RNA sequence: AGGACCGAACCGACUAAUGUUGAAAAAUUAGCGGAUGACUUGUGGCUGGGGGUGAAAGGCCAAUCAAACCGGGAGAUAGCU
RNA sequence: GCUCGCCGGAAGACCAAGGGUUCCUGUCCAACGUUAAUCGGGGCAGGGUGAGUCGACCCCUAAGGCGAGGCCGAAAGGCGUAGUCGAUGGGAAACAGGUUAAUAUUCCUGUACUUGGUGUUACUGCGAAGGGGGGACGGAGAAGGCUAUGUUGGCCGGGCGACGGUUGUCCCGGUUUAAGCGUGUAGGCUGGUUUUCCAGGCAAAUCCGGAAAAUCAAGGCUGAGGCGUGAUGACGAGGCACUACGGUGCUGAAGCAACAAAUGCCCUGCUUCCAGGAAAAGCCUCUAAGCAUCAGGUAACAUCAAAUCGUACCCCAAACCGACACAGGUGGUCAGGUAGAGAAUACCAAGGCGCUUGAGAGAACUCGGGUGAAGGAACUAGGCAAAAUGGUGCCGUAACUUCGGGAGAAGGCACGCUGAUAUGUAGGUGAGGUCCCUCGCGGAUGGAGCUGAAAUCAGUCGAAGAUACCAGCUGGCUGCAACUGUUUAUUAAAAACACAGCACUGUGCAAACACGAAAGUGGACGUAUACGGUGUGACGCCUGCCCGGUGCCGGAAGGUUAAUU
């Protein structure tokens, strides 16, 4: 649900949280965690090459099956579950053959639910299919680029992908972009939406809350001297140029895409 | 074992000091200058052969060198090995 | 106040050690110059 | 409960006086701000000079910074003293 | 040596880092020491650091480093796989007393414990580079049970007071004891056992995971503290003997209880929240290949081993970082009494110091303070500085408001001591006794003893009872910025930066973008409810007209137009 907080202070007054009284309150499954230590956006020369992320709480990586590819064999809900690595949440799931693992939660999964993946399973949401098995039309998340290399379309909350057409080999999706793709029709895809709607609907409410999240403060291109950035200068408040990065590139409207390769698989641009 | 050459060599000298005199007198601990290699096994079994006493148990101790001014010229002493030998309580060295 | 020096062996012999010199083209050619020289004490180790 | 309140340790540095060949190449005394947090601190590590890092002051990068330090080109050039 | 003064959450005692002989003894006083020096962290000589259990080394990993082959690069080199290093983290084991001029959990006495090797005996399915379990983990909060520790009483030894009193409800001192071993308590977690089966755990598995029956309903694990032993021991006020007057030798009483109580322990617990909280080995278990009356495994006994290196001393400091014997800086641990909310503050204990120039005098003036007639901001750029306010309990409190605030608004009243209520109350703690039971560290009852606020009434002293130290000045109007934060180390702390929020815009994943001749890496083990850039800056009401100029986006008929030919 999302509730509002009490104004017991200037940084409560602002405050939004989305509380879910049905997620787990243990600890996660331990056969399923891996560490992931911080980067502070510094790649193996130890340069800063995104700028504004460093801090945060640790965190440690769920392991989740992103393949879906345990046909035939049926599986149950056993809880949901908190990630920190993602905005949506996990489920845990256990096969009948005694094997545990995450999934993605879809929008009105809950713990006792059948789900199962393969050709011949059953249209409904939580189970996964070759996207040339599922009606034109449908409503769809995690969807995979190519066959058997796992979901990577539409896996934030709340997002999903519909089946527009179906021609032979390629099937078109519209994408929550507003572009319109085409896939190979064997790629797999899950049926429903991913779950956790309202992430949308939180206030961070101080600037605190966003440093939890390893976000580190930017400080404006027009703050600076103009050795520093492009807008930088000036007696007072002055900016007479065209917005650019820091690197000098245009920055409202110039298209940075390009891609030959995958031109191709392209029907019609977001707009 | 430990050869005999290596026995012969191990042991320098017996150390006289004060704290030594009352080692012996009060607790049966003869207090000698060893090789600074000399382990704690070849003291013993060096001094069970060349004094032909029966030994307790071996401590030693590293002594560092004192820096020195001999004359606006510094210099520095030697490291050097310190062992203390408690005998066999009826030995009597 | 707090002044630049803050000693530290382990520091010391990790980024000026014999073994750190050696373990570069540049370092070695450092050991070289200082030997050349004629330098009593070569590195920071001893 | 809380980037809540008062307040020591701890971290700061708003005012005044002293000091200014100082006790000190930035402090002392009396007050002063934060004090469960975007906090503070130890140990180790990484980022190298037109480069780093910067809640941005051209700030900081060993008492050095609108381009560090050391050596070299090098006895640069000096219609100037 | 006797007095005086100072610190006592340190100016005491330890540890780590850093230093390296500064430690102790004898001797010397030239130079060093801001003066003298018989003294010294100074000179010279000698002495001093003792470990199976403390640390390192060692086994194991984090960030990160190096990196066989490999990929990439004019060369030098860059990155990285298998690996191998790397603690600030995980991994076996010792305590009390005594002793030196100087070391001691290391030496001595007493009492313990751990790991491994070898041998004997008895029984026996052992085996990993593989599987599983475990190790293994956040913030805040709340108690309950305890201990360290303290206070009082009892007991023991001593005393009877330099000046009125002091054989008593009097004074002084002591009243200590560990690890280990046994017990398994307050309390926390968890249903247990047997059988059968299975697309899972890269193969197998009797292990784990899953499924189905039967049966029992109590088993298991963890756990402070107490108690017993350790201990008929040690220590012990003091006394008696040597003293060569520094200290040595001998002997040795009591050694209990109640109450209070941690920020320490149970507690890696419990409750709760969102920002969702290392790794690997040691350890336990399962098998594979293999071995197969061997090897190997389990247990008991005996025996052997536990090497090497550090160990002195300083360590909020004269020994470390500041050129100095320098008002500076420096991580962790310990934490007594009276008052107090307290680790603030005041006075003290243990312990440690008087800061390495003094002696006089008692001018101006400077510095740091005390008091001040009448006036009370007239001072000044400006109430700068100073003065003032200051505690607890209760009464009471406006506009405005985002309904939380404003607010400790403002303002006011009480406050010491003594007696009674009540020879010490409400409360807390809790012995004996009594009664039960699955008998124990049990349950119920029981209230001796101990401890003990707050209030009311009456009295009483002073000018004054929050008496010292300590400890908000308050109110009104207005600019700016929402707010907590950040910043010019060393003349600027702000209205500057950031911020939650808003908008635009790029980006379909081998993403855009960034670092990189490249390989790669970050973005991200993320996937448009996501990520980057740009501007604005909570919230409320809002955000009008202009596309001519510059930019960007789209178009592609025509004109112009490169290499090429
Ligand atoms: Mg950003
Ligand atoms: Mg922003
Ligand atoms: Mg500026
Ligand atoms: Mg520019
Ligand atoms: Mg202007
Ligand atoms: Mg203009
Ligand atoms: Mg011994
Ligand atoms: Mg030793
Ligand atoms: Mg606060
Ligand atoms: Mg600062
Ligand atoms: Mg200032
Ligand atoms: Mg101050
Ligand atoms: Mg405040
Ligand atoms: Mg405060
Ligand atoms: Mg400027
Ligand atoms: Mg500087
Ligand atoms: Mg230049
Ligand atoms: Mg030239
Ligand atoms: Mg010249
Ligand atoms: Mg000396
Ligand atoms: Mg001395
Ligand atoms: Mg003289
Ligand atoms: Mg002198
Ligand atoms: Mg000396
Ligand atoms: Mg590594
Ligand atoms: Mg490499
Ligand atoms: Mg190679
Ligand atoms: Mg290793
Ligand atoms: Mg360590
Ligand atoms: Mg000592
Ligand atoms: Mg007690
Ligand atoms: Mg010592
Ligand atoms: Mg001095
Ligand atoms: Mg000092
Ligand atoms: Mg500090
Ligand atoms: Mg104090
Ligand atoms: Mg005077
Ligand atoms: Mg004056
Ligand atoms: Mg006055
Ligand atoms: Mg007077
Ligand atoms: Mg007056
Ligand atoms: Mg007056
Ligand atoms: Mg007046
Ligand atoms: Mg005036
Ligand atoms: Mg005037
Ligand atoms: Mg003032
Ligand atoms: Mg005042
Ligand atoms: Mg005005
Ligand atoms: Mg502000
Ligand atoms: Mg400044
Ligand atoms: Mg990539
Ligand atoms: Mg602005
Ligand atoms: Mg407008």
């Amino acid at each position: 649900a999302v509730v509002k907080c009490k104004p017991t202070s200037p940084g409560r007054r602002h405050v939004v949280k989305v509380v879910n009284p049905e997620l787990h309150k243990g600890k996660p499954f331990a056969p399923l965690l891996e560490k992931n230590s911080k980067s502070g956006g510094r790649n193996n020369n130890g340069r800063i090459t995104t700028r504004h992320i460093g801090g945060g709480h640790k965190q440690a990586y769920r392991i989740v099956d992103f393949k879906r590819n345990k046909d035939g064999i049926p599986a149950v809900v056993e809880r949901l579950e908190y990630d920190p690595n993602r905005s949506a949440n996990i489920a845990l799931v256990l096969y009948k053959d005694g094997e545990r693992r995450y999934i993605l939660a879809p929008k009105g999964l809950k713990a006792g639910d059948q789900i199962q993946s393969g050709v011949d399973a059953a249209i409904k949401p939580g189970n996964t299919l070759p996207m040339r098995n599922i009606p034109v039309g449908s409503t769809v998340h995690n969807v995979e680029m190519k066959p058997g290399k796992g979901g990577q379309l539409a896996r934030s909350a709340g997002t999903y992908v519909q089946i527009v057409a179906r021609d032979g080999a390629y099937v078109t999706l519209r994408l929550r972009s507003g572009e319109m793709r085409k896939v190979e029709a064997d790629c797999r895809a899950t049926l429903g939406e991913v779950g956790n709607a309202e992430h949308m609907l939180r206030v961070l409410g101080k600037a605190g809350a966003a440093r939890w999240r390893g976000v580190r403060p930017t400080v404006r291109g027009t703050a600076m001297n103009p050795v520093d950035h492009p807008h930088g200068g000036g007696e007072g408040r002055n900016f007479g140029k065209h917005p650019v990065t820091p690197w000098g590139v245009q920055t409202k409207g110039k298209k940075t895409r390009s891609n030959k390769r995958t031109d191709k698989f392209i029907v019609r641009r977001r707009s | 074992m430990i050869r005999e050459e290596r026995l012969l060599k191990v042991l320098r000298a017996p150390h006289v000091s004060e704290k030594a005199s009352t080692a012996m007198e009060k607790s049966n601990t003869i207090v000698l200058k060893v090789a600074k290699d000399a382990t704690k096994a070849e003291i013993k079994a060096a001094v069970q052969k060349l004094f032909e006493v029966e030994v307790e148990v071996v401590n030693t101790l590293v002594v560092k060198g004192k820096v020195k001014r001999h004359g606006q010229r510094i210099g520095r002493r030697s490291d050097w090995k310190k062992a203390y030998v408690t005998l066999k309580e009826g030995q009597n060295l | 106040m707090k002044r630049t020096f803050q000693p530290s062996v382990l520091k010391r012999n990790r980024s000026h050690g014999f073994r750190a010199r050696m373990a570069t083209k540049n370092g070695r050619q450092v050991l070289a110059r200082r030997r050349a020289k004629g330098r009593a004490r070569l590195t920071v180790s001893k």
